[PDB]
């Protein structure tokens, strides 16, 4: 088990992070992870970025008290650090079956929105247009809903199991992907409200589902203990299926610097939770790391360095290319 | 910024009357044929000057992305009349009192009179720097001395 490259302690237990995949204009890139009761908003330079850090420069820019456990973040395509103008946005879901859109000048300015109208937990939530208007979420009552920014209803699919993860297609206009627990990978058009095609995992339950932002002909998942990867529009069956993990895979992450680099993390369990770094070309992981007990995984964006909450830290893995 | 660091830049531009003559009408013809579109931009310019300053007075440094294209047409009108090889008083342009004042003359005083008033600390360098480039000519001389010193009759 290889230690974390870095660590960054946490007033609580971290319950989801997420790095920021946008341009935020500074040269740090931000950072949220969500506790029991609160968002945490912070700024990470690493030594790879800078030769002036030493090691990690970790600085907390903003706390929002949530009042519920945050399952699920997701950045806002408008949030900028620019001095002029500058704006954070981001949208979560929490244990309360609701959504809450924060807004913030980084100053005094702090608001946030509830959205009400899911009837089951949220498993997952995203900005499903360029704009940053759109949130998409999904959950345990089996819709897939697309919400205005005012907490307005647009669009609701229904589907015919628990919706665990959603992305937003990273070039194509209007296409979202929505991960089924059964094992179906459904994508819809958002302009159409049709679905265009489904893709089937071999193992169940079907947990997490990404798109390879530099190849979005690919998506890896993790179903069951396995990682599966599908390469479009080739075959509706998997490309790829190898072991993940010995007791349930949970999380599933491409890296956003390298097509053939991703992230798995097994269960919340008693073998305390291991993260799995895997490259196309191997058989085996890369790297195993191992967090205590651990939730969330995000990779940084120009960085081989992915992130994963644990109790009351954060540990980060650099992979050598 | 380029006319006035590459092109005057030449000291043989100092020679060539119809050089200084083309560039004149070029400048005259701007404010001449799209003035709407000139106000516009001036207005905002010093709009988004005085806003992102004050901001920053308060504890912050003035924002990277900053662009002060008014200030550098004020230089480019101080350093375009500052000196003509040709000493023909072309300057008169900027002076209105044969012609009942040309409808050219009126609104390009009016320019002059405009940038005055409300002189944002920022514009305050760019300005004089105009006006000494206007100053050029000896009526031209006597015609601006005479109006700023009334403007001033409290404007910096």
């Amino acid at each position: 088990a290889s230690n974390a490259t870095y660590t960054v302690d946490c007033e609580d237990y971290v319950h989801v992070v997420e790095f920021n995949p946008f341009d935020s204009g500074e040269a740090g890139s931000l950072l949220a992870y969500g506790g029991i009761s609160y968002v945490v908003i912070a700024s990470c330079r690493f030594q790879e970025e800078d030769s002036t850090v030493e090691g990690i420069e970790f600085k907390t820019l903003k706390t929002f008290h949530h009042g519920e456990r945050v399952v699920a973040i997701a950045w806002s395509p408008e949030t900028r650090c620019d001095a002029l103008l500058p704006l954070l946005r981001f949208a979560t879901a929490a244990g309360d079956k609701k959504i809450r859109i924060f807004t913030s000048d980084f100053q005094d300015k702090n608001e946030y929105k509830v959205i009400e109208g899911h009837s089951g937990y949220i498993n997952d939530l995203v900005f499903c247009s360029p704009e940053g208007t759109d949130i998409a979420s999904v959950g345990d009552d089996h819709t897939c809903r697309i919400w205005d920014l005012d907490g307005k209803q647009i669009a609701m699919f229904i589907l015919r199991s628990p919706g665990m993860s959603v992305a937003w297609h990273p070039e194509g206009a209007f296409k979202l992907m929505v991960a089924e627990k059964t094992g179906t990978i459904r994508f819809y058009d958002l302009t159409t409200h049709q679905a265009i095609l489904s893709l089937e995992s071999v193992q169940v339950p079907l947990m997490s589902a990404d798109w390879c932002v530099r190849n979005t002909l690919r998506i890896g998942a993790v179903a069951g203990n396995d990682w599966i990867i599908w390469e479009m529009p080739r075959s509706s069956y998997p490309q790829d299926n190898k072991p993940a993990h010995a007791d349930r895979a949970r999380m599933f992450r491409w890296s956003k610097c390298n097509e053939n680099v991703f992230a798995t993390t097994g269960y919340p369990g008693k073998m305390k939770s291991q993260i799995a770094i895997h490259h196309l070309a191997h058989p085996q992981p890369i790297l195993i790391g191992t967090a205590p007990v651990g939730s969330g995984l995000s990779w940084h964006r120009r960085l081989p360095l992915c992130v994963v909450g644990g109790y009351r830290k954060l540990f980060f893995w650099l992979t050598e290319m | 910024l380029f006319l006035t660091e590459a092109v005057v830049g030449s000291e043989s531009f100092c020679t060539d009357e119809f050089f200084i003559r083309r560039i004149h009408k070029l400048v005259t013809d701007f404010p001449t044929l799209m003035p709407m579109k000139v106000k516009q931009l001036r207005n905002r310019a010093e709009e988004d000057a005085r806003l992102i300053q004050m901001s920053m007075q308060m504890g912050n440094e003035p924002p990277a992305s900053l662009r002060r294209d008014l200030e550098h047409l004020l230089l480019l009108i101080g350093e375009l009349y500052r000196k003509d090889p040709f000493h023909l008083e072309l300057a008169l342009e900027y002076w209105c009192p044969h012609q009942r004042p040309p409808q050219r003359q009126v609104l390009l005083s009016k320019f002059v009179r405009q940038m005055s008033d409300l002189l944002p600390a920022t514009l305050y360098l760019p300005y004089l720097k105009m006006l000494r480039g206007l100053a050029s000519g000896p009526q031209c001389a006597h015609y601006c001395f005479s109006l700023l010193k009334a403007n001033g009759g409290g404007s910096p």
